[PDB]
């Protein structure tokens, strides 16, 4: 969750 | 034997490199895309830090510059998380250093924003060609 990726975090996180 | 593309997406995310090889031997589409967001196995392997899987997928024809619904490429994802060796392999296989996501951000921008200065330097040098 610490990775700054934007709205796509909803699919990839993960960190 | 059924739904090999969904299975390959899952195996790539999960780091199951033996299962990736099995699925591809049974015909799984290396360019399978998630039905809701368009991510490919290479996106997931690059984000999750699975170098062996990245290399298997590239060798079997994964599109290095595939985009998802947010405009993200595998290089964006590896640059954000900070996997230098994956960044280097993607660049060697033709990853587009100039690719912009839906917000205009390049892989360099994501490396900067995530404190991955060594990767940002690699990407800046590659953008000079
Ligand atoms: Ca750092």
């Amino acid at each position: 969750k610490s990775i700054r990726i934007g709205p796509g975090q909803a699919f990839y996180a993960x960190p | 034997g059924s739904d090999l593309g969904k299975k390959l997406l899952e195996a790539a995310r999960a780091g199951q490199d033996d299962e990736v090889r099995i699925l591809m031997a049974n015909g799984a589409d290396v360019n399978a895309s998630d039905a809701d967001v368009g991510a490919t196995p290479l996106h997931l392997a690059a984000w999750a830090g699975h170098l062996e899987i990245v290399e298997v997928l590239l060798k079997t024809g994964a599109d290095v510059n595939a985009v998802d619904i947010w405009g993200l490429t595998p290089l964006h994802l590896a640059a954000a998380v900070g996997h230098l060796e994956i960044v280097e392999v993607l660049l060697k296989h033709g990853a587009d250093v100039n690719a912009q996501d839906k917000f205009g951000k390049t892989p360099f921008d994501l490396a900067i924003d995530n404190g991955n200065e060594d990767i940002a330097e690699v990407l800046q040098k590659a953008a000079k060609l």
